[PDB]
């Protein structure tokens, strides 16, 4: 039953029961599956996008967005699978009413997931790629894996020119290293840490933030399907983040490298006990300042192996990289192939928008489909005392401002709550005093707050400042749960406002919701 | 509903106000003082807009030119020595010309700067000055003064005139009973 | 006797003196005052040389950079508003880079800016900044400050250090009897 | 006798007597003649570089520099000529000891002029061009000439792209219009006025000066063989000059056009009575501001005919010119051919250097070969009263200066004595008062002194300023005769210092003379 060819292949008896699909396949059979679905193998072995699943494994929720390369499921001999429907996905689905971009990104049918056959099961006016592993890539991964198993905790530095497959390859490495279970009479799933140093288009983080993440379960989902993680079992937790308020680090190399050091430090500490490999992916530069940064990064981190995903790259960058790589006593540098729409800009924007709608708390993380406008903001005070006021002040990076401008300038943009650990941070800045005007913390220098002394507690969106008559206050909305927010005394909490690329989606969102479900909106000009 | 164009100003009243401040002449010791004051504020404001993102090239160029002119005419131990002012002008000018020409260009291989310049209606003098200013020995103060003022007026007839007429108790979750859904920004 | 190279300064003492004034640090409220004063005079002097004709590109660039830096740090209602200073820096920088690259170039058709830059020994950062500064959105004040200072020091190690050590009775025809033939200039 | 071929042709009996050569030629015979020589035809008709000579004509001194196109002498039937030696040329010759550039510019033999034959009479390491008139050029000239004779005083506006033959053609026009003597039973030589609006590489003027000249005799000599003319029969006199202190008018278009108006005005006045054509040659631009200037010039002057020496020019410039030309009611615009080393820079420099050595009185003008240093300068006072001081002050164009800088800045360069006619000139400038410092006339505006109220009295070279203890004075040297200098009261005399391109040749000149004939020279650095 269910016969077709060229993209999938025949299955056998597909018994639909209670909303789930029990399918038996007595031969090597590969099939694509667009949508949201949980896998729970009963007998046999299945390979899904890099992770091998067997009977003794918990259910794995897989999100397969029609945008990227849809994961392929290949089953190795006579096996029986049960495909469950995903619940939380419904909440994410409803987000299409607040921005049409999320509309054309899933199965255009009725249920949550629809199997795909020869060519006509595809949605209208849209192509449909497919994840395919080159023989080289796979073989290389095998080599690294076998070496790793007979060694300690390796560090893999992945880099290469833009749109080459750095991210995809990283995904494969992470999933396979984690789930492999070779000859040990399987094991359990060995944890894996990921260091994302890509402000441009991050992973496990909102855009404009660098971070270290700890993974327990396989990572089978794009970046915009899990941006924020429960700060502090639990699947994916976030160790530490830093706010590099740009979308191109070429605005302050010093800070960037500093951040890299601090994060790697923490990694060193935790890794030391329980052996856990670290996969780090870089932004992706080749010419100019970027190349220099890559060199310095290699020097500081001292990775076990460097993978350059180009094989036909420019001679200058390859040479430079080889020199730097060779310098740190010895470092294996190997090149691998690549392969040649949604631009990075829109993808980035989607990530950001998804983050703010994350609900403040097998599943991963629910989504709250109610527009940002309708929500109730947090009312923070501004004229108190330096210990009972709320926000200690407002710092600015790479650009100053006069007093009058600040109120209008800050309002509307995205900022970051930054918690001061040790008092050695604000040493040198003329910290405001209790005393109506915004407590702007003058910073003539321009440089950002030291990473070793301060941390990011999640981005914040401002929706209104009213500092008149006798009660200076700010109305801001964040995804951060109330629990953490209350537990900080207010004295140790500064607000950092930089670039971040203005959340244009936010303003319009209210209007879209009102129109689709069925007035002097600032900054948005309607063409009448 | 693709009719959504994003701007960095709050509304049309803010945009018009800035325009007024830049050109008191058409919009209309103590008098000079006040005019200078307003111009300074206007420049600052535009700078903020630039940071915010998505700002028309013409507004930027206007800001630059006014900034240079304003710096040049400043008694009180702030006349910048002479060589500085000449640089400020050269920078603003070069940026302005490069912007206009680059924008109105075709997607062929190597069409000439002069051709594009003529097609758009930009006086060949400006283009010539641009080429000279960047490579061939930074221009004299007088020439820059004249060119800057002419540039400003030209800009006015090109862009700005088409914009209208000419006349722990620190965090309290907001009360879920007295709240009303308002858009982002308004209080 | 082709060994005749024309310079715009009077002699080596004038050239060295100017160098001293520009970089008091290596050559060596009231102290700052004096330093600023000297720098201003130095800039003025260089400007004159430029008019006279035949002046090394490096000296020009040096003058520009110092002019901008000097303007930036000026209290007393002469801080130029903010946008001006950022322009002055961008201009001086762009000129400096364009000059160096254009000079040390081959007479082939279209060899790349980066190649030449590397060959001469100019940090790729500067070239990148140049390209960005001219076209892609004028740089921030902080970046310009850093780049300018670095540029200055680099110039010092490239050019200036190689110039020495480091320690109707109104018209009366002149009397044809008390005259002695002296060269042009000396009295 | 004297047989050869390909460049000249055989003569006949050449009788040498007393230093002159009497040569008879009974057939059309053409021969080149390099050097300095005076022609005085006895019987027949000879055509030399555009001018037709016959028995009833005075001796014509011809200078044929080996640099440009050597004039060819063609004789029409059985004629007898007497070639005289030039005297004053010896003085010019000696100038080679003060600058090697003037060394390789004449006949490398013994006498003043040496006839040239087939290929081997040429000097060593140097080519030898030849003036050849294209059939088109000649025919066009004929047409203009016949039209002119049956009309009043035409104005010929000659222009075209760089190195095309504008100057050469102009030379032909001037010489032929002047000397033609068609069917009138010859006549006398009809005067001709020339308006030089080319600051770059002028004619009948030093570089950096625009001027109107009146010619009686033919102009058979390059620009550097008669730069200055006896201010105020006499061959060549100068009506009026103006100091546009640059070598490229694209520094102040307003002043340039103003000057054009003033000069043309005077021309109008004098032309009105005695009918005399005017030949004007422009700088030569095609793109940019220059083209606009050419357009305005055509508008103001309103020339009878415009000649564009390109025939393959760019379409933009030709079109633009045609529009402007058409606009002034009707103006015949015709194109003519052209034809494709010493760069303009060196030629210009030679002109300038020649000017200062001019003796104070196809023959024309003697040259004084004594170096500038050895001469005795003019001692002008600076602290007097505003009527008994000498120079009224120092103005600056396109660039100001601080007080301290001025003394060092001015000294050494070239400036211009400017006589004030009507007091309406300095109206607006803070004229200095009697009272030690140089009487700098502040001019914040930048623009130059109005042309309608002031005139140039010849360039001036400064050789030393000493303003100390109690006697401010300037030592300056000029070619201007003492007679004119004394007759000006001092009150009506301002000094203009602009660009002019620093007289580098001046400093070195002393050294060259001393070395060739056989110490802390400012500005000149000797490579030791
Ligand atoms: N072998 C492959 N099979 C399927 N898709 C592939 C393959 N190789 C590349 N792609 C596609 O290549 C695109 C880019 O993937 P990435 O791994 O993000 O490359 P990248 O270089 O990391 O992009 P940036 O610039 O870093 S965001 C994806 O949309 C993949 O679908
Ligand atoms: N028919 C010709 N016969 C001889 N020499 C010629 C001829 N045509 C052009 N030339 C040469 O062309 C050169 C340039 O002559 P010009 O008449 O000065 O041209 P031009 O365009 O006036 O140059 P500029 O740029 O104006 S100084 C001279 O050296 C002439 O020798
Ligand atoms: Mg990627
Ligand atoms: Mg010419």
């Amino acid at each position: 039953m269910h016969h077709s060819s060229f993209q999938p292949n025949n299955s056998n008896f597909q018994r639909k029961a209670g909303g789930r699909l029990v399918l038996s396949t007595p031969d090597v059979e590969r099939f694509v599956i667009l949508g949201n679905y949980g896998v729970k193998v009963h007998q046999g072995e299945v390979t899904i996008a890099g992770a091998t699943l067997t009977p003794i494994d918990d259910v794995q929720w897989v999100h397969a967005p029609h945008c990227h390369a849809l994961p392929v499921l290949r089953t190795a001999n006579d096996t029986v699978i049960e495909l469950l429907p995903c619940p939380t996905a419904q909440g994410l689905r409803e987000l299409a009413r607040l921005n049409p971009l999320f509309g054309r990104l899933w199965n255009e049918t009725s249920d949550t997931f629809q199997i795909i056959y020869t060519s006509a099961d595809a949605p209208k006016r849209t192509s449909l790629r497919e994840l395919a592993s080159h023989p080289a890539w796979n073989k290389k991964i095998s080599e690294l894996l076998t070496s790793t198993r007979r060694k300690p905790s390796p560090i893999l530095f992945i880099c290469g020119p833009k749109s080459s497959g750095k991210s995809t390859f990283g995904r494969l490495l992470t999933n396979r290293l984690m789930t492999d279970r070779a000859g040990h009479k399987s094991r359990s799933w060995k944890p894996v840490m990921v260091l994302d140093l890509d402000p441009g288009q991050p992973e496990f983080s909102p855009p404009g933030v660098v971070s270290l993440t700890k993974l327990r379960r396989p990572n089978l989902a794009p970046p915009f399907c899990h941006p924020g993680l429960s700060f502090g079992n639990e699947g994916m937790t976030t160790v530490r983040m830093h706010a590099i308020a740009s979308v191109t680090p070429a605005l302050d190399p010093a800070h960037f490298i500093a951040c890299a050091r601090d994060l790697f430090a923490y990694y060193r500490r935790s890794a030391s006990q329980e052996n856990i490999p670290l996969v780090v992916n870089t932004p992706g530069w080749i010419q100019g300042t970027g190349l220099d940064l890559l060199a310095e990064l290699i020097a500081v981190l001292r990775p076990t192996e460097v993978l350059y995903m180009s094989e036909d790259g420019p001679e200058e960058t390859v040479s430079a990289l080889r020199e730097a790589c060779a310098s740190s006593s010895t470092i294996p540098f190997t090149m691998l192939p690549s392969q040649p729409s949604w631009t990075p800009a829109t993808l980035r924007s989607m990530a950001m928008q998804s983050y703010f709608h994350l609900s403040p708390f097998g599943p991963g993380c629910e989504w709250n489909p109610t527009p940002l406008t309708h929500l109730c903001p947090w009312r923070v005070r501004l004229a108190g005392r330096p210990d009972e006021r709320g926000v200690l002040g407002i710092v600015c990076y790479d650009h100053q401002y006069a007093p009058e401008l600040v109120s209008d300038a800050i309002n509307g943009m995205v900022m970051g709550l930054v918690r001061i650990e040790k008092k050695e941070a604000l040493r040198g800045l003329a910290v405001p005093g209790d005393t109506p005007l915004l407590p702007l913390i003058p910073n003539p220098t321009g440089s950002p707050l030291s990473p070793q002394y301060t941390s990011l507690v999640g981005l914040v969106l401002i929706r209104g400042v009213s500092l008149t008559a006798s009660n200076p206050e700010l109305h801001l909305l964040t995804p951060v749960p109330p629990s953490v927010l209350h537990s900080f005394r207010g004295d140790e909490l500064v607000l950092v406002a930089g670039k971040f690329d203005a959340p244009t989606w936010a303003y319009v969102e209210g209007l879209y919701w009102k129109s689709n479900s069925k007035d002097e909106v600032p900054w948005v000009e309607m063409l009448h | 509903m693709v009719q959504y164009i994003f701007t960095p100003w709050r509304n049309r009243a803010e945009l018009l106000a800035v325009r007024a401040q830049f050109y008191p002449e058409h919009t209309s010791f103590q008098d000079d003082e006040h005019i200078r004051s307003e111009k300074q504020k206007a420049v600052a404001r535009v700078s903020m807009w630039m940071q915010r993102g998505g700002c028309p090239h013409m507004v930027e160029s206007t800001a630059l030119l006014v900034a240079a002119i304003l710096s040049d005419e400043a008694q009180g131990s702030g006349a910048a020595g002479g060589y500085a002012v000449r640089a400020a002008y050269s920078a603003a000018f070069s940026r302005f010309v490069t912007g206009l020409l680059d924008s109105h260009q075709d997607k062929q291989r190597k069409q000439s700067m002069y051709d594009v310049a003529k097609a758009v209606g930009l006086p060949a003098a400006f283009v010539e000055l641009r080429h000279q200013a960047t490579h061939e020995q930074l221009p004299s103060l007088t020439r820059l003064r004249s060119a800057a003022r002419r540039a400003l007026e030209w800009i006015w007839w090109y862009y700005w005139k088409g914009l209208g007429p000419v006349d722990q108790s620190g965090w309290v979750l907001y009360d879920e009973k007295e709240w009303v859904p308002k858009p982002i920004g308004i209080v």
